[PDB]
């Protein structure tokens, strides 16, 4: 339907003088969709680009915002540059909305260097604590590059963990505990007293029973002795549930040749 | 999390409307306006008046203690400025600056100045050395000026609130600010600063109930706090601990956490409303004045949790409120007596609960801390959680190896390896527990002894300590009992046989189990077995030993402390302090033991 | 000269000894000498000869923190054994077999001369 | 947990214009594209319950002239997966308030690459609520 | 016009900046993440660039070209250290060169109490006088007064 060389040319033209928002969004589109289907990427490229897309910046334009944020998040892996971005970065992060905020931290992720990091802090550490989750929870996924990239120096905020420990969203309080398992997945016991953690404690945004099953199983797994006391806890519980997968999640698992218990699994079985 | 922490009324007095309240750091001084007219200063720790003054019979809005300046400045509604020397409260001089009420008084005390804001609409500016010129008068006013701080961080900067609800922090070179921030949907009543030079933030206060939180660097209100249950009269910072205070126009104290900024607690005395406020710059007393009254409290711990390995490594963790991230020092070098040492760094640690006891395994090795109620004890190389649970009290089973506890209601479980040892199953009226070699329940203003394996009344003596420390093979036992304290013999022999025959006196316990062998009447900073020799710490801060017959004074200290500890190879002991400086003054333990040994006619 | 011989052997490749002999049987339990999982992890095999005894340390120092250096291994006795040497593992790096040994002569014709509890300390 | 190995958005005319390759372990577009053709190919203009290829699973929404598709791991629960297929696919759809055809996509080509961003972004869903979404967004 | 404001972090120049643009400066860094920002000055349309000057990307803070055309060159009057020699000289030169097409004004800024050395000996060290050449101006200022600012802009705002 369309072709990228000329694009290639053009799509300068917005960083030309002209101004229609219309046009260049439209052209941005295009790239991405060569980009979609496949393309060759690189670096001089990239520089002429880097001039290119800078001088942009007295927008106001909202939706204008969105646009770049996706473009620089295709940067990452094969990214260029920070500092421009840091002024830039800045002010999506006082910027009013929370939207703006999300984007920046997910390009930064694959790419970034140990140093800055210092200072960034201070920012998840706000973006720890809001309300408004979401932004929270974009930043929790970056971190995960981040763990790709390290993240241990991210280990050091167990202690943030905890204070957003406190959680009542739903998927939110799913979110928590996938980082957190890995957390101390390197590490049985404490673990063992997150069970306990949890055990005061029934889950907001479910997905989190299911993680914790597969967990909380797995090291009982290898014979986290006592079934009988916790596991049955669980159990019952699960058992009761019209988180039906829940209550199926448990029964799979049990595959015991002699019936450990047989009998039981014969009603949840009826069920099923 | 608890209130297992340490709140103290620590003064009261009843009175009227103490509006204002004022600190005298050099010497805990308070100064204190009243709404009668009348203004006293106080000696709060013997609840002592150490002088008063009435400078007005009108309500006195503002006062200050100017400790460099050795004088105390004091100011009231006859819109005049006089001042004592508060090395008598001998009054040096008076002119009137303000013309109308006189609200605050900020100083910069680096630089030689009494800053004030009054309801004139002005904030005048007057210099001291110059004999109170009026400097500068700065102004961009709109109303009374009902308070003024100093930005004492940047002393040089400050901020101002008016009840038209907006804030100026000015610039010299702006004797108006430098901008007007439009804060409150009421007013705003008060400013303040954010201890920490770090950070900052402030805390200004209203009575619409909701908080708000500036970051000036950025220019942001940070964030809008609500929750509350009256007309937050006032809100300030912990400036020990993370938290919030919460003030209300009622005299309601609710606290939220400046970390949880969870509701951690609310207080009554409903002494109504608070009128003012005053820290402790060490951070740790605070007055504020109530109509009923004022109460001054205190509140806090006396040290980290901290343990040392021999080897020479004091662990300690936190700072003082730092993550647990942060524990470690073998050291590597050596240096005199009375100079200063060097650290290593490398932390291991960032816990969550926050703790107050550390406490080594015997053999240094298993520490089992306790914070936020429960037990972590770790694994400390390993940097593992050793173990966890909930306590109420504790004994480690000397031996190291296994523990006791005492459940938060009170009857005893204990648990070795985590099973419960229910050979010994008293469960008696206690006050605390005690472990050691010798089993301790301390009950009914009595101490009580037991067993190891099955309880028995070894002796009760007379009445309740508060503390034990037992010699290096238990053997000579050292109980710390406020001023008195006693060293005891243990005498097994009778015991067995008493218990072969059984037959027995355990109301006492049995009488025929220890020996009392004299007693020091005493007063213990800190204090320390050298095996059985009781060297010690008095609070008088010599650092004294019983030896021989004799206490002797090895030295001295600043005012008292703790002990380091003494790596005996060494024979120093490493002195600590709480503010991570080390000191170390060699002995030499064998001369101890030199003197224990050849009274004891081993002479040879 | 038992399988435990083939030990007597397996150690013999090493030549700071001070006796040894042939190994007549081994130990019937070898020994965790670092409790489970420790910040180094010991486990221990004790070895007969008709004339020396030989404890040979089986082992992963641990942490990965550490790698020990300049090792050692003391012993004390009580209940004899003549003790010829203490054995150091020069380097030890993480999650790793290396060997440290200790190494006694054992009298035989005495009233309490073989069986004994030895007190270790890793330097 | 990073589910979307990759995600594809396809023709009945068993093509693919969009994919964003979560994860990739075999290379290439390319490579992507071969696949597409035994798999969507067969699969074309024809759904299941379930669907399996060898231990991974095969998720995804189709219309009549359109295919969508999400790939994870057959090893793991159906219900949330689905829960999540659908997600997507109403979100979408009632953002939409279409079905998408051919059309569609040229009738609007950035909603897409928008819309590919949100939920999911490489491999897991971030975001969702897709009537929230929908209000959440639309700027 | 691409005008670029030139300077370090840690300057102040945003100081000023803000102090003209918005009437409120900020910190006495300049940038990190940049300045952009648009100003109209006597209604004719105006890009700042605000660099926080900052090595590697002033290394590079050639870094763009296009439509460039004035230069407000802060430099701290005051500064007594980082001004002259090769810093300086190459600085200017290369700049000059390169975009010759385009008027370099120079800022000096916290002029205080001034704290150079004298302002004839630096000017003419900058060769202020090797003129014969684009118009120019030196100009005075300590930033809380902004000493010689409104003019910059208006001398400039000259054609």
């Amino acid at each position: 339907h369309l072709e990228k060389s000329a694009v290639l040319q053009e799509a300068r033209v917005f960083n030309e003088t002209p101004i229609n928002p219309r046009k260049c969004a439209h052209i941005l589109t295009k790239i991405l969709y060569l980009i979609n289907q496949g393309e060759h990427l690189g670096t001089t490229e990239a520089t002429e680009a880097f001039f290119a897309m800078t001088k942009l910046f007295q927008s106001n334009d909202p939706t204008l915002r969105r646009m770049c944020y996706l473009t620089i998040k295709e940067m990452s892996c094969i990214a260029e540059d920070v500092i421009i971005v840091t002024s830039s970065l800045t002010k999506d992060m006082t910027g009013k909305e929370d939207n703006y905020r999300g984007p920046a931290v997910r390009a930064l992720c694959q790419i970034t260097d140990s140093t800055m990091l210092q200072a960034v802090e201070r920012y998840m550490k706000q973006a720890i604590v809001d309300k408004v989750p979401s932004v929270s929870s974009s930043a929790l996924v970056s971190s995960l590059h981040l763990l790709k990239c390290s993240f241990d120096v991210v280990k050091r905020w167990v202690n943030e963990a905890q204070e957003a420990a406190s959680s009542d969203n739903i998927m939110v309080q799913y979110h928590a505990l996938g980082l957190l398992y890995h957390v101390r997945k390197n590490d049985r016991l404490a673990v063992s007293k997150m069970i306990s953690k949890f055990t005061r404690h029934g889950l907001k945004s479910p997905f989190a029973y299911c993680m914790m099953i597969r967990v909380a199983s797995k090291q009982l797994e290898e014979e986290d002795g006592s079934r009988d006391s916790p596991l049955f806890d669980f159990i019952e519980s699960c058992l009761r549930n019209k988180h039906e997968m829940v209550v199926y999640e448990a029964a799979s698992a049990i595959v015991n040749l002699p019936g450990c218990s047989a009998k039981e699994l014969a009603p949840a079985v009826s069920v099923l | 999390m608890p209130l297992r922490l340490d709140i103290k009324r620590k003064l009261t007095a009843r009175s009227d409307r103490v509006k204002s309240v004022d600190l005298h750091p050099t010497e805990p001084w308070m100064l204190a306006s009243l709404y009668n007219g009348s203004v006293c200063v106080w000696n709060h720790e013997t609840q002592t008046l150490v002088k008063t003054f009435e400078v007005c019979d009108l309500p006195v809005r503002a006062a200050k203690f100017v400790a460099r300046k050795n004088w105390v400045v004091t100011g009231a509604d006859d819109m005049q400025i006089r001042v004592f020397n508060y090395n008598t409260l001998e009054r040096v001089h008076m002119f009137e600056a303000h013309s109308d009420y006189i609200r605050c008084i900020a100083v910069h005390p680096t630089q030689p100045f009494i800053l004030t804001s009054s309801d004139d609409m002005l904030i005048k500016l007057w210099d001291w050395d110059k004999k109170w010129s009026c400097s500068q008068v700065f102004e961009g006013h709109t109303h009374y000026v009902m308070q003024i701080v100093i930005n004492p961080k940047d002393n040089n900067q400050f901020a101002s609130a008016s009840l038209d609800r907006t804030i100026k922090v000015w610039q010299l070179g702006s004797s108006s600010p430098n901008f007007t921030l439009e804060g409150h949907e009421k007013g705003v009543n008060c400013i303040d600063y954010y201890s920490g030079g770090d950070k900052p933030y402030l805390i200004s206060g209203a009575d619409d109930r909701l908080v708000k939180i500036w970051d000036y660097q950025n220019k942001t209100c940070v964030q809008t706090l609500e929750g509350h249950a009256q007309n937050v009269s006032c809100a300030s910072f912990h400036p020990e601990l993370p938290i919030i205070i919460t003030g209300s126009e009622d005299g309601t104290v609710r606290i939220w956490h400046s970390s949880t900024y969870r509701l951690e607690s609310t207080l009554n005395y409903g002494m109504e409303r608070v009128w003012c406020v005053a820290s402790l710059r060490g951070s740790n007393n605070v007055a504020l004045g109530y109509d009923e009254g004022s109460i001054i409290v205190k509140l806090g711990r006396e040290e980290p949790a901290m343990s040392m390995d021999a080897n020479g490594k004091i662990i300690w963790a936190k700072h003082s409120e730092v993550q647990q991230a942060n524990l470690k020092a073998m050291g590597d070098t050596e240096i005199k007596d009375g100079e200063r040492l060097p650290l290593a760094v490398k932390d291991m640690g960032s816990c969550e609960i926050y703790p107050q006891t550390i406490q080594h395994n015997p053999n240094g090795r298993f520490v089992v801390v306790c914070g936020d109620g429960e037990y972590i004890i770790y694994t400390a190389m390993a940097l593992r959680n050793k173990s966890f649970g909930s306590a109420q009290e504790f004994a480690w089973a000397h031996d190291s190896s296994e523990y006791a506890i005492r459940e938060s209601n009170s009857i005893v479980k204990i648990f070795k390896n985590f099973k419960e040892k229910k050979s010994f199953k008293p469960d008696f009226g206690a006050e605390s527990i005690y472990g050691g070699f010798l089993l301790g329940v301390r009950s009914v203003n009595g101490l009580a002894f037991y067993d190891w394996e099955n309880t028995e009344l070894i002796r009760r003596i007379e009445i309740q300590p508060k503390h034990i420390f037992w010699s290096d093979s238990g053997e000579l036992v050292c109980i710390a009992t406020e001023e008195s304290f006693f060293i005891l013999k243990y005498l097994s022999e009778k015991v067995l046989a008493a218990q072969e025959t059984h037959e027995g006196v355990t109301e006492d316990g049995i009488e025929d189990a220890f020996e009392v062998l004299g007693e020091i009447q005493e007063i213990v900073k800190t204090g320390l077995w050298v095996g059985d020799c009781f060297i010690y710490t008095s609070s008088v801060n010599r650092l004294n030993y019983y030896v021989g017959g004799e206490i002797v004074t090895i030295a001295h200290l600043d005012r008292t402390m703790y002990l380091l500890g003494y790596i005996p190879k060494d024979n120093r002991l490493y002195l600590g302090d709480k503010e991570l400086n080390i000191v170390s003054y060699s002995l030499l333990v064998s001369v101890l033991e030199y003197q224990t040994a050849v009274m004891r006619r081993d002479f040879s | 000269a038992t399988r435990q011989e083939i030990f007597q052997e397996q150690l013999a490749a090493v030549p700071e000894f001070q006796g040894l002999g042939p190994l007549f049987k081994s130990s019937p339990e070898p020994v965790a000498l670092t409790e489970s999982e420790t910040e180094y992890v010991i486990r221990c095999t004790k070895h007969t000869f008709s004339d020396h005894l030989v404890f040979q340390f089986d082992c992963t120092n641990t942490l990965n923190d550490q790698t020990l250096e300049n090792v050692t291994v003391q012993m004390e006795p009580t209940e004899a054994y003549e003790v010829l040497s203490y054995v150091p593992a020069r380097s030890l790096p993480y999650n790793q077999p290396g060997t440290c040994y200790t190494l006694v002569a054992l009298p035989t014709e005495d009233p309490t001369a073989v069986a004994c509890t030895f007190s270790c300390v890793m330097k | 947990l990073y589910t979307v190995k990759a995600i594809l958005i396809l023709d009945n005319d068993g093509d693919r214009l969009f994919a964003k390759y979560y994860d990739d372990t075999y290379p290439s577009v390319k490579e992507q594209k071969a696949f597409e053709k035994n798999i969507f190919n067969k699969t074309h203009r024809t759904d299941s319950e379930i669907a399996l290829l060898e231990g991974l699973t095969v998720v995804y929404k189709s219309s009549i002239d359109l295919y969508f598709y999400v790939i994870g791991s057959s090893y793991e629960n159906e219900l949330m997966l689905m829960a999540v297929l659908n997600c997507l696919f109403d979100s979408l759809s009632q953002m939409l308030r279409k079905n998408v055809e051919k059309r569609a996509l040229l009738e609007n080509m950035e909603g897409l690459f928008l819309a590919v961003d949100e939920i999911v972004d490489g491999g897991v869903i971030l975001e969702s609520d897709p009537q929230q979404v929908v209000h959440r967004v639309a700027l | 016009m691409r005008i670029l404001m030139v300077g370090l972090d840690g300057a102040g120049k945003t100081t000023v900046l803000y102090k003209l643009k918005l009437g409120e400066v900020i910190t006495t860094i300049p940038t990190i993440g940049f300045n952009v920002e648009t100003v109209q000055y006597k209604n004719i349309s105006f890009t700042v660039w605000d660099v926080g000057g900052q090595d590697r990307i002033r290394s590079l803070w050639r870094h763009y070209y296009r439509n460039t055309e004035g230069v407000i060159f802060v430099v701290d009057s005051n500064d007594r250290s980082r001004i002259g020699e090769a810093r300086e000289v190459m600085q200017r030169m290369l700049n000059e060169d390169e975009l010759r097409n385009a008027a370099w004004l120079v800022f000096a800024n916290k002029q205080d109490l001034p704290e150079a050395m004298s302002a004839a000996e630096i000017t003419e060290k900058l060769g202020l006088h090797s003129i014969r050449n684009r118009p120019w101006f030196i100009q005075a200022t300590c930033a809380t007064s902004g000493e010689g600012l409104y003019e910059g802009l208006e001398w400039l705002s000259n054609s």
